[PDB]
């Protein structure tokens, strides 16, 4: 099914990163991403890649198709932080992946 | 639902009022951990349904009063918690098959139900 | 009881004659039937879905989604023309007869047998068979028609032809009520088409279940069952196509000069100019009265929008056509203006030795000539300035909204005041006999399926299922798995049908096309050394007649 | 103008006026709507 | 409701789901300014009601889907604003007559509807 | 026949006119590679035939118009080529059984059909 890696990312504000995923059964593009937006949470951002809407465009960007997906972050601020989720949508049932964990680099 | 053990009755209710699109039929009770899981997405009763583990059954009338039930008992010895129950509630599935898919918003953060 | 058998076995064609042209064609047939025990048990509702295909852009309909209720029962049924008739017998009907009338129908079932399979394990295994007397068979037949209706060939899963080869009925099923809506799409479409399912309107539900309606004679076997005869109610059908098109309606103009030499490039002359001709007309300004422009008593056929899918509960579906493609020789593909094209297999063609499987397909044209040919149609303004300038008229080459495939002809219709056409010609032997008539009050003037229609009520069908058995175990009203003894049972089947027809008569100077053997098909009729068979299609409406 | 056509009973009041009964001629009407659309006309394909 | 002028249609809907006690019948759409006012507290239709200024009528089914309506047009030239519509929703009145009275909680702060 | 892949339709036609002795029935479409092979020599249809690999069926009327068909699809992934189709056309067999045999002349050199 779906898993979510890399992890342990500490970044400066505004910088980019790549987040990716891998899956078995061929998912077309059903790939989705849920992003707090801390509160009321998780409050999905981009629909199946790619729709930049929700709630205003160009905060992040998704792209790619098929068994893989690459999640991308253009504008990083204190309005987004910590850890996020991915889904696959296929058949029965639904399934979730687990975890990224990106907090602003503080040192 | 609970509290607390081993299988007591009821205590899952929200949200009134305007609980979503009445399509026959809909969700979402949030669902679940949140890290999981879960819950293969209710139908409508004789026979339309249903969820992925037995005795998870759901039932309710989408007319007013717009409500929910039970829910439910079920097998709680795994210490799992979803204590709310708030809506919008995208496309369920069953209806669905866009393919699928997607889930806009939610509401009413942490309610936790004891083991 | 067991020491008798009451039935007889008949496939015959006997021509009994009467006075003054009325001839009863009385055909009988029969088949051998083998019937697996239905593996399911409870009534079952299923929804089928395939969407990646409606998902991808384009693909107007390569499929839709339906929901059905599958009973354990199974349907032996008539209503093909390959169940009783022979391409040997079929000849003498179509050459000599200008009309048909339907009369009466009846069935019976006799000399049932029930068998049993006991599958050993430690053995090879070998299949033991011991004839079981006390097991049972269920027969359920209604003349009320209350329980819902289908004929069967929208597919032709119907009984096999020939009467030496067994045949099997098919599991019985019917549509349920759902809702679906589907938005268009094409290759260049961007975004998502929004394809969605839509639950079920609870207001309207039909679970129809025959055990809640109609009796069931039960049979162990010495016994027989016979349905009495239920008549028909119909109007005749003509076997004679009408060649005259809107040209031949009238009295032709009078030649003022007759040509001379034999052999032809020899062309008579209308003899007057175009201006001075005299006659009735309908047109904006006539100094012109042509062979084309002139008043005709009425039209023939109708120009219909072709390949236009109107949306409804099921959304996309095709809008049928009642005419033939006659007059259009350049458009084929399969059934261009529509020429219903049967696809069957393994049972009535694709000669009976065929490795693996693959369907069988032939385009059945019409033999009726009514021209709907869309090419060569256009419109003028009311001024009639001739020769006409490109800006004042239309062509099939002109787009709509900037498209190409569309001409204008995909959006058009007429039908209204003056139109008429002939009832759809019967086809053979993949076609259909009779068809039940719609329940609403406006009663469409025909069907693009059957030749004949019962205006009141048609006879019903014959439903059959093996009777269940249990060894020892059970739970009351349980959808858990109850064990079972795998069995099967065979029963002979007979059928009878009565026709009435009139002999045609010459009044022409010419002979007329008939069916006959030749070398084109030299042997499409004679078996192949392995036992091969085909029964190739045959087009019958062979007889030209006057029209107006 | 009806005064050019049809009679007129006149009434001061104790009096009554009664039209005899004129029947109808009609065809019935169904109270039962038809749900089946062009999908449900036929025998559905056989699931394998 | 609006926006914006002079009397356009609809746009008052919340809240789904679990909109309150179904007693035949209930409130509360919040109501109103808040400094006022207002609104003499809906009945149930033929004839049970109703509100204090004409063409303020309310109607809805308390069964599911639990919803509301219209509401409504009505006369908006006074630039007044209640744009939500969130529940609990105490005792209406009509039922009531404790005497009266009291109103526990509310939800979903400022929604403002234009003049 | 083809072109080109994987199994498209038709495109085998020659030769008009005077295509040979009409004996019920005859050949020869040349047949084949030429280094092979091939093709166990058509009958007449219900049932008289036929060729050595399935779905190789041939059919045509020996009356006028004297023609041929299909031919045919069939299984072309072996990149084989016979693109004509010209006659005289000796004794087929079926008729034959001289014993056999022999084949005088042919016509219309190389036509090649793509893989």
């Amino acid at each position: 099914l779906m898993t979510q890696i890399p992890a342990s990312m500490s970044i400066s504000v505004g910088d980019r990163v790549t987040m990716n995923c891998k899956a078995s059964q061929n998912v077309d593009s059903n790939v989705d991403w849920y992003q707090q937006k801390t509160g009321q949470s998780p409050n999905l951002l981009i629909y199946k890649a790619s729709n930049r809407n929700t709630g205003v465009p160009d905060r992040f960007t998704g792209s790619g198709s098929g068994t893989d997906f690459t999640f991308t972050i253009s504008n990083m601020q204190a309005e987004d932080l910590a850890v996020y989720y991915c889904m696959q949508s296929t058949s029965y049932p639904l399934t979730f992946g687990s975890g990224t964990k990106l907090e602003i680099k503080r040192a | 639902s609970g509290p607390g053990l081993v299988q007591p009755s009821q205590t899952l209710s929200l949200t009134c009022t305007v609980s979503g699109f009445s399509l026959s039929s809909y969700h979402v009770h949030w669902v679940r951990q949140p890290p999981g899981k879960g819950l293969e997405w209710l139908g409508v009763m004789w026979n339309d349904g249903d969820t992925s583990y037995n005795l998870a059954l759901n039932s309710r009338l989408s007319i007013s009063r717009d409500t929910s039930k039970s829910q439910v008992f079920f097998k709680m010895s795994s210490l799992q918690t979803e204590d709310t129950a708030t809506y919008y509630c995208a496309r369920p599935e069953l209806p669905g098959l866009t393919y699928g898919v997607w889930f806009p918003y939610w509401g009413q953060g942490t309610l936790v139900t004891v083991s | 009881g067991v020491g008798i058998s009451t039935g007889t076995f008949n496939n015959q064609t006997e021509f009994k004659f009467l006075e003054n042209g009325w001839v009863y064609i009385t055909a009988n047939s029969s088949r051998l039937v083998h019937l697996n025990m239905p593996e399911s048990e409870n009534y079952r509702r299923v929804v089928v879905n395939n969407m990646d295909k409606t998902a991808v852009n384009g693909n107007m309909a390569l499929d839709d989604i339906h929901a059905e209720i599958v009973t354990p029962w199974s349907l032996v049924d008539a209503n093909a023309w390959g169940v009783w008739f022979n391409p040997g017998d079929w000849q003498l009907i179509v050459n000599t007869m200008s009309e048909l009338h339907l009369v009466s129908f009846e069935q019976e079932i006799f000399n049932v047998v029930l068998k049993t399979v006991s599958e050993s394990a430690t053995q090879p295994p070998t299949k033991v068979y011991n004839n079981d007397l006390t097991a049972s068979l269920m027969v359920a037949l209604d003349s009320n028609n209350t329980m819902p209706f289908t004929p069967a060939a929208m597919r032709s899963e119907t009984l096999g032809f020939y009467p030496w080869k067994p045949t099997i009925p098919t599991p019985w099923r019917y549509y349920f009520q759902w809702d679906r809506t589907l938005i268009p799409s094409h290759t260049g479409t961007s975004g998502t088409p929004t394809n969605i399912y839509h639950g079920t309107d609870p207001d309207d539900v039909q679970f129809y279940t025959i055990e809640n309606s109609v009796p069931v004679h039960l049979l162990r076997t010495g016994d027989e069952f016979a349905t009495g005869t239920f008549f028909f109610d119909c109007k005749p059908c003509r076997l004679t196509h009408t060649w005259q098109t809107n040209r031949a309606l009238g009295l032709p103009p009078f030649l003022n000069s007759l040509p001379q030499s034999e052999g032809d490039t020899n062309f008579g002359d209308i003899g007057v100019q175009q201006d001075k001709r005299r006659g009735v007309t309908q047109m904006g300004n006539t100094n012109y009265i042509t062979e084309a422009t002139i008043m005709r008593p009425a039209e023939v056929g109708y120009s219909a929008p072709y390949y236009s899918f109107e949306a409804s509960t099921q959304g996309p579906f095709k809008t049928p056509i009642a005419a033939g493609r006659g007059g259009a020789q350049t458009d084929e593909n399969q059934a261009a203006d529509g020429n219903p094209r049967y696809a069957f297999g393994r049972q009535h063609g694709q000669k009976t030795t065929t490795t693996g499987e693959t369907p069988e397909r032939f385009t059945y044209i019409a033999h009726q000539d009514t021209g709907r040919y869309p090419e060569g149609d256009w419109i003028q303004n009311i001024n009639f300035n001739l020769p006409v300038t490109n800006d004042n008229v239309l062509l099939p080459t002109d787009p709509i909204g900037g498209k190409t495939g569309i001409n204008y002809t995909n959006i058009f219709n007429t039908y209204g005041p003056l139109t008429a056409l002939n009832n759809v010609p019967p086809v053979y032997p993949n076609g259909q006999i009779w068809d039940k008539e719609f329940d609403t009050d406006l009663k469409p003037r025909l069907h693009v399926n059957a030749p004949f229609v019962c205006q009141n009520n048609c006879p019903g069908q014959l439903f059959v299922k093996v009777a269940p058995n249990l060894t020892n175990q059970y739970d009351p009203d349980a959808s858990a798995n109850m064990s079972r003894i795998v069995t099967y049972s065979d029963f002979w089947w007979k059928g009878k049908l009565v026709f009435k027809a009139k002999l045609r008569a010459s009044h022409t100077w010419n002979p007329i096309q008939q069916m006959s053997i030749n070398v084109d098909n030299q042997f499409n009729y004679v078996p192949s050394n392995i036992g091969g068979m085909k029964i190739v299609y045959e087009k019958s409406q062979l007889a030209p007649r006057k029209l107006y």
